[PDB]
DNA sequence: AGTACTTGAGCT
RNA sequence: GACCAGGAA
DNA sequence: AGCTCAAGTACTTTCCGGTCA
């Protein structure tokens, strides 16, 4: 998981920036546009690596307006979860339906029904919890989940998880 | 080759009979164009316009719909190297002024 | 303007022509396309979920599109589809369809010949797609049987098998929109002796084309991805959206639908007759009645000027306007809408010549100077001069018409309450008037020369004629016996550059047409320059002094 | 190279490509009476070696598609015994440059 | 895929069209309040500013010349001769 | 006024490429469409505002480009599609030469 | 038809002339690489004349008391007499001009001497004279080497193609062949010193101007000669009115590549 | 406009099939083992176990702040506070995913110290296991190789219960403390 | 407006 | 707006 | 019946009053 990935990004620049702080404003606009981005294709583009060697290349003057398009070649750390991947995470929310678990940038939600049967919902607890013969699961606790499937919304991926199978659960 | 020769010769004579002078290069080009193919290629609907230039291009002279119909049925792929294609597409053509690209050089932009 | 889109802006690199597989048409379709009625939710003015917009494009000009949400200027069309009750020939490929049947076995779908014949394997190797199809066709048209066993290519005593099927191949002739066959037969090995005579149905030809092998059809002009032969036959009919066939709606209580909307209506109707006719008690000929009829409309919708007689005509007599007809040029989409256009920022009027203009300028009537605009960007260089013109106004001469704010929104100095207290900001645009020494394109048609359109310096002047230097008269072919001339005005900094640097009158003087100058001294000035320079001709001091001063360069000596 | 008076029967005509790699050319005697290559209008054609050709193509960055073409049956092509793919270099006099290089490839 | 500068073969002079596009492009850019690399010595017309940038070879642009085959030579407007 | 076929030639003669485009686009017809990067047609339902795109049936919610062509061509292409011919439009090449 | 048939032809950045298919039409544009505008009729002296007076005009014999440059012509005159080594130079110089004379007579069979070439040399030398107030008396300060090798050099600077390889290099030679003839015929030693009467500095200038003007005279990659050529032929076809069919309908006949022409005719 | 890669794949019309991603080690196209860097040369897939990851972002974010000052001239919970400031100096703040991440990474790393990670990296990258597995093994703490091969099903026959149980033991040694 | 190609049909 | 018809440098 | 042709077809510029849903 948690890959480093070679990527590129076309960026147009208004002529008014064709001054010597050019590569400067470029590398920036890259980090604006790309860093913190999340795409289905590559996942969460987390941190742009190696600022000092970003590839500016030569930029082409577009022909009707005078802006110049650069393909900025770069590389960065990304995070793209998968089905069947096992993740360690922290509980964030908890409800009569299940619990959400924070795994880096993304949340994995575990259904009431994707747990063991004995683990059950305690509405009357602060903060609201899931209790077992021997386990307690609530907002601060740490969980180990099997990612059962992922869904890619706009600037996020969410995913449904399970702790029913072996060696998964509280830790 | 000798065909080309005679071909020019006769074309030159049409122009020069009327008295006018046209520079060699222009007649040469036309004449050369008819010729390079392998023999005499008519400057007509079913002559030059049947070569393997762009579908869209050829379609802009004489056989328009008939051409595009064929273009689809044989899955022609238009290069878009032609003038006319770009004219149809609203793109600047590779024509004079468009025959080449223009880049900023960040380097020299900092040197000055 | 037209609105901002986050989508990446590119240029077309390749155009890849192909054929619609039905599946694709069903797939792009934002609606079928079920009812011949245009709209009128039963008389109630508003579109019917059935023809134009059951999600398609939009009418109304208020009231935005119901798929994208965007309204006329922005929303292109959106395609619909009608499911055809029976397969039908695309009129354009009846041609090719026939020739393919002539090439392949009309029963099994094997190519009639292969690498077992030699001329065949030689045509097969022809690099050019189109040419090879022709080379193949002439070979295969003769072969009148799907042969099972072939003399091998080592010795013709032991006959190697190729593909199955014995079946004789029909001889095929077109009977306008119908393809009909004629099989040799046998009967005591005679025949014919009156051969078998039936008509090839779409559906069968279709099935044969389907069975045609990927490698086989690929040897014919085709492409397994972008155009399979089966797709020369129509089962799913893409329905173009209103912007292609817009209802030109005079006043309000009167539609005025487009010719195509009608032809589709017909197709729709013709399709419903056929559909219910077979789903019901099918009198098996009244079926092939409506079959033919559908095939006809779907034919004449694409092409109505067909060789085989009748011309699908509007009630009135006026024949219907086929899509084909819209395209065949000199007027007509390709030639007259694309290779040429009517254009903005242009003007024309009577010309007359001027002995007092300089060669490369053109006298522009103040009236036109005041109409014609140049989009100038607010900049520190021009900011005051620009503000001056704006305050100056649009009815005044050297003035301006519109101010365009950063927010892409347009200010009309003709009306805008703030047309006085209008305060320019760097980066806005003032569309100002055409002013002295703006480079412009002057052009006298017909335009057979480079030199027939040349860049000139503007000189705004009175009276209503374009005035031009007498010596530039000849490369335009112009005489003042009433001939008008067009003037176009560039809008970009880039384009004026192009004009002044490439096609300015002075540049065009010596010309590659004939390696000589293409304009010179003419008329009065010529007639006079002779008289002037005789030996006889002398000039007194009084006059000489004027003649000298008149030369605008003169060292004053 | 068979030089025949009147005709060669289509029977015999079949035996012509029948012994590769050897190539066989038929020429009508009556044609060969005047040498067309000596005509005023008929400039120097020169057969290029494979090596020679590869270089032409390289130095002009060309696919064979892009080269001007001589038909295989072309009178001069026949004289030189051009086989398809072979390229000839044509040297002509120029009223513009004096001498001029040109190439045609065989169809 | 671009030819190395030491193997360039095109004219080392600048072509009518190259120049017209260079002048036009800069003038556009100047018009759009881009940085000017010259003393506008009372200049105010983006073309004339550009004609002046060109006259002093301080235009930070590059012509990319394409060959029929697709390859190319990049030339600095610095290094192009302007006897044009 | 008509910037006709011949007026075109004359500019091509001049090699005045941009001015040609200006006259053919900004001085007239010019228009913007969104196209799919898979199938090459104007299919895309650009809800450009909620910033959503999609060429359903290509299922492509992601690979979308915008282009500036003359409406007449936009028409011409719809007209061809209407007549079962697909003039697919592509923003990258493959062939070279 | 003409325009539509040639529209996509243009000169590319390698001087090649191609269409949208990148097929070669001319290898060098107009067989000569020159832009049509930069060209004027110009008389190739060398081609005509009696062999008698050709010689009188061009031959220098430093080995012969009557055919030397009289020392009035240049300062070296008195000491140049009998100089064998120099004579080898003039002997190339002359042997070349003669070569050229035969060559030109192979090209222009009729003897026609005027032909449109780039760089009007006549005017250049005129300017040289009026620019440098050349004294149609006092002797030049040129050497035989100055003149002979100056021209030999200037020739190598008339560039039309550029590549570093034999095909391209040869192509360049071809392209330049005719102009070079013109050049050598106008700048032969005797001619320079006796007729034009140039001083060293004048000649130097004349050479430099020639080179420049020549360089000016090549076509600019991008030039759309397709439409240019068509238009250049079609437009004069607009101003149009043994008896062989001629004018407009013969032109029609030709472009059509008509099988059945009106006035077929052999000319034996 | 958005982000592209180096996988030049030209999907001409043929939409589908989009093979599902599982740890049957069928990750994306964008993540097969044969990758290609901007020298065009084929390079192998890069995966990080957190810590290997934490150290990459930390490092890059650091040498980024170094440039932010250059150009301007003319205990885990205790690292959390440290890191939180580094984001405030190099990160555009809106990027709350990085902050969310550096939290998690800081609190879930198995190897706090540089060398220690290199040691892990050595140990695993020698099993020839697919980079994904090699990552997950550095990321997920395990004992019974039953445990291991259950959470990382993709392993299985790839390496013996014993060998993998050896490795696993070595990992728990390097398991840096807090 | 005359030539193009291509269709068509009639005759031996 | 189709379409038809007539008349101009 | 097929196969030859002559005789059949459609197709090859810029401006500025009527009838048709
Ligand atoms: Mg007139
Ligand atoms: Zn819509
Ligand atoms: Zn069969
Ligand atoms: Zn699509």
């Amino acid at each position: 998981m948690f890959f480093i990935k070679d990527l590129s990004l076309n960026i147009t620049l208004h002529p008014s920036f064709f001054g010597p702080r050019m590569k400067q404003y470029l590398k920036t606009k890259l980090l604006e546009e790309v860093e913190g981005s999340c795409t289905g294709k590559f996942g969460y583009i987390l941190c742009v690596l190696d600022y000092d060697n970003i590839d500016i290349q030569r930029g082409r003057i577009l022909p009707t307006d005078g802006s110049a398009e650069f393909n900025v070649k770069y590389r960065a750390v990304v995070f793209k979860p998968f089905k069947g991947e096992v993740v360690d995470g922290t509980v964030v929310s908890c409800s009569q339906h299940g619990f959400e678990v924070q795994v880096g940038p993304m949340k994995v939600f575990v259904t009431k029904h994707l747990m063991p049967q004995d683990l059950t919902f305690n509405a009357g607890s602060n903060p609201p919890s899931y209790q077992s013969s021997e386990d307690v699961i609530t907002i601060k606790s740490r969980i180990r989940v099997k990612i059962e499937g992922c869904i890619s919304q706009v600037s996020s991926i969410h995913a449904i998880g399970s702790i029913k199978e072996d060696y998964l659960g509280a830790i | 080759e000798a065909g080309r020769a005679a071909l020019y010769k006769e074309v030159y004579n049409v122009i020069a009979s009327d008295g006018s002078y046209v520079n060699y290069r222009h007649m040469a080009l036309l004449v050369d164009v008819m010729t390079t193919q392998g023999g005499l290629t008519s400057v007509t609907r079913h002559g030059f316009n049947r070569s393997n230039t762009g579908a869209l291009m050829r379609c802009s002279f004489e056989e328009t719909v008939e051409i595009l119909f064929e273009a689809g049925a044989s899955a022609e792929l238009d290069d878009c190297r032609g003038v006319s294609e770009n004219v149809i597409l609203g793109q600047m053509a590779p024509i004079g002024t468009g025959a080449f690209d223009v880049m900023i050089d960040e380097e020299s932009l900092v040197k000055y | 303007g037209q609105q901002y889109s986050s989508a990446p802006l590119r240029t077309v690199k390749e155009v890849q022509f192909g054929l619609f597989s039905p599946e694709e048409v069903r797939a792009i379709s934002v609606a079928k396309i079920r009812f011949p009625e245009t709209m009128d939710e039963t008389q109630t003015r508003a579109k019917i979920g059935g023809l134009n917009d059951p999600r398609l494009g939009s009418i109304d000009r208020n009231l935005k599109c119901q798929t994208c949400q965007e309204g006329m200027n922005e929303c292109p069309g959106h395609f619909g589809h009608i499911d055809l009750a029976k397969p039908v020939f695309h009129v354009g490929f009846i041609a090719k369809i026939k020739k393919v049947c002539e090439c392949v076995c009309m029963h099994c779908g094997k190519l009639l010949l292969d690498e077992h014949n030699e001329l065949m394997r030689q045509a097969l190797a022809i690099k050019d797609s189109k040419k090879r199809f022709a080379a193949i066709w002439t070979l295969c048209k003769t072969k009148m049987v799907c042969e099972t066993d072939v003399p091998s290519e080592d010795d013709p005593t032991q006959l190697v098998s190729r593909g199955g099927c014995g079946n004789t191949q029909p001889t095929i002739r077109k009977d306008g929109l119908k393809l009909v066959g004629s099989w040799k037969k046998d009967r005591a090995t005679g025949d014919a002796d009156e051969p078998e005579l039936r008509v090839l149905s779409t559906e069968e030809i279709l099935n044969i084309f389907k069975h045609i092998s990927v490698k086989d059809f690929t040897s014919l002009g085709f492409n397994e991805v972008f155009s399979r032969p089966e797709w020369m036959i129509l089962t799913c009919l893409p329905v173009p959206p209103p912007p292609v066939r817009p209802s030109i709606s005079f006043n309000e209580s009167q539609r005025g639908e487009d010719d195509l909307t009608f032809k589709l209506a017909d197709i729709l109707k013709a399709n419903i007759s056929l559909e219910t006719l077979e789903h019901n008690g099918a009198p098996h000929h009244a079926i092939e009645e409506a079959e033919s009829l559908l095939q006809f409309h779907v034919a004449t919708y694409m092409d109505n000027d067909i060789a085989g007689q009748p011309q699908a005509l509007q009630k009135s007599g006026r024949p219907v306007k086929s899509i084909r007809a819209r395209l065949k040029g000199k007027e007509g989409r390709i030639r007259g809408n694309l290779m040429g256009k009517r254009v903005d920022f242009s003007a024309r009027t009577v010309i007359s010549g001027d002995p007092n203009l300089e060669l490369d300028q053109v006298g522009v009537p103040k009236s036109i100077a005041k109409t014609l605009t140049y989009p100038e960007v607010v900049t520190p260089y021009n900011i005051d001069r620009l503000t001056q013109l704006v305050r100056n106004g649009p009815n005044e001469h050297p003035g301006a018409k519109y101010v365009i704010r950063d927010s892409g929104d347009r200010i009309d100095l003709r009306y805008s309450k703030r047309a006085g207290d209008i305060q320019l900001q760097y980066g806005w645009k003032v569309e100002r008037h055409i002013m002295d020494n703006d480079p412009v394109l002057f052009n006298r048609q017909p335009s057979l020369h480079k030199m027939s359109m040349m860049a000139h310096r503007v000189k705004v002047i009175p009276y209503s004629t374009f005035r031009l230097n007498l010596s530039v008269t000849s490369p335009y072919n112009a005489d003042f016996d009433g001939d008008e001339m067009n003037l176009h005005v560039p809008q970009s900094e880039e384009t004026r550059a192009e004009l002044s640097q490439l096609c300015a009158v002075p540049l065009q003087i010596v010309s590659p047409q004939s390696n000589k100058p293409c304009m010179g001294i003419v008329q009065d000035t010529l007639c006079g320059i002779r008289k002037l320079t005789l030996r006889d001709t002398f000039i007194e001091l009084d006059q000489v002094l004027n003649m000298l001063y008149w030369v605008p360069d003169w060292d004053g000596v | 190279i068979f030089v025949y008076q009147n005709n060669i029967t289509p029977s015999a005509m079949k035996l012509v490509p029948s012994i590769p790699p050897a190539t066989i050319e038929t020429f009508n005697e009556a044609a060969l009476v005047v040498n067309i290559t000596h005509h005023e209008l008929v400039p120097k054609h020169i057969r290029l070696s494979s090596d020679e050709k590869r270089e032409l193509l390289k130095r002009y960055r060309l696919k064979e598609s892009q080269l001007p073409r001589i038909q295989r049956a072309d009178p001069v092509a026949l004289y030189l015994g051009l086989k398809r793919g072979e390229v000839v270099k044509i040297i002509r006099k120029s009223e513009t440059s004096g001498r001029y290089a040109s190439y045609r490839i065989c169809m | 895929k671009a030819i190395p500068k030491d193997q360039r073969a095109t004219t080392p002079y600048m072509t009518k069209y190259e120049r017209a596009r260079i002048l036009g492009t800069r003038a556009l850019q100047i018009s759009m309040n881009a940085p000017v690399f010259v003393d506008l010595e009372g200049e105010t017309d983006p073309l004339r500013i550009a004609m002046k940038e060109l006259a002093e070879k301080k235009i930070p642009l590059v012509i990319r010349r394409y060959l029929p085959d697709g390859s190319f030579e990049d030339w600095s407007v610095e290094e192009l001769i302007v006897d044009l | 006024l008509r910037f006709g076929e011949m007026e075109r030639d004359c500019m091509i003669a001049h090699g005045a490429a941009s001015f040609l485009k200006e006259r053919l686009m900004e001085a007239s017809d010019a228009f913007r469409v969104h196209i799919c990067g898979i199938c090459g047609l104007m299919t895309v339902i650009a809800k450009l505002n909620h910033n959503q795109f999609e060429c359903k049936g290509c299922d492509n919610k992601i690979d979308i480009y915008q282009i500036h062509i003359p409406y007449a061509a936009k028409l011409l292409f719809q007209e061809l599609m209407a007549m079962n011919i697909t003039p697919r439009l592509y923003t990258d090449r493959s062939r070279d030469f | 038809r003409l325009v539509k048939a040639l529209e996509d032809i243009m000169v590319h950045y390698d001087n090649t002339t191609r269409n949208s298919l990148g097929n070669v039409i001319q290898f060098i544009y107009g067989e000569d690489g020159m832009d049509a505008a930069h060209i004027e009729k110009q008389s190739l002296d060398t081609i005509g004349g009696s062999d008698a007076a050709f010689e009188k005009r061009y031959r220098v014999d430093l080995l012969n008391t009557d055919h030397t440059l009289d020392p009035s012509l240049l300062e070296s005159g008195s000491e140049i007499l009998g100089d064998l080594k120099l004579q080898v130079l003039l002997d190339e110089e002359y042997k070349q001009l003669v070569k050229d004379r035969k060559f030109l007579r192979e090209v222009f069979v009729d003897g026609e001497a005027n032909w449109p070439l780039p760089v009007n040399i006549r005017r250049i030398i005129q300017n040289a004279q009026q620019t440098f107030h050349i004294d149609h008396t006092k002797p030049s300060d040129l050497t035989i080497k100055d003149i002979v090798l100056g021209v030999k050099d200037l020739q190598e600077n008339l560039l039309v193609l550029r590549g570093k390889n034999e095909i391209i290099q040869n192509a360049q030679r071809d392209a330049v062949t005719l102009f070079c003839c013109l050049l050598r015929s106008r700048l032969a030693t005797r001619r320079v010193l006796q007729e034009y009467r140039l001083t060293k500095q004048a000649f130097d200038w004349v050479l430099s101007n020639i080179e420049a003007q020549f360089l000016r005279s090549v076509v600019h990659p991008g030039e759309m000669v397709g439409v240019l050529a068509a238009q250049s032929i079609g437009e004069p076809a607009t101003q149009m009115t043994k008896k062989v069919t001629s004018g407009v309908p013969r032109l029609k006949e030709i472009l059509n590549v008509a099988k059945n022409m009106k006035t077929p005719s052999l000319t034996v | 406009v958005s982000t592209s890669t180096f996988q030049t794949r030209r999907r001409r019309l043929k939409k589908v099939e989009e093979e599902e991603n599982a740890a049957t080690l069928q990750l994306g196209q964008e993540f097969q083992l044969k990758q290609i860097n901007h020298q065009g040369e084929e390079e192998e897939l890069i995966a990080l176990n957190l810590s290997e990851a934490r150290l990459v972002i930390k490092e890059a974010l650091v040498e980024r702040r170094r440039a932010f000052k250059r150009s301007q001239k003319k205990t885990r919970e205790k690292e959390l506070e440290s890191i939180d400031v580094l984001l405030e100096q190099t990160t555009g703040g809106n990027n709350k995913d990085l902050k969310n991440t550096m939290q998690y990474l800081t609190n879930f790393s198995r190897f706090r110290d540089q060398e220690t990670v290199g040691a892990v990296i050595q140990l695993l990258k020698s099993t020839g296991l697919h980079p994904f597995e090699v990552a997950q093994l550095g990321s997920l703490a395990c004992d019974t190789a039953d445990e291991a091969k259950t959470l990382i099903p993709s392993l299985n026959n790839k390496i013996s219960d014993d060998e993998l149980e050896r490795i696993l033991k070595e990992l728990s040694n390097l398991e840096t403390l807090y």
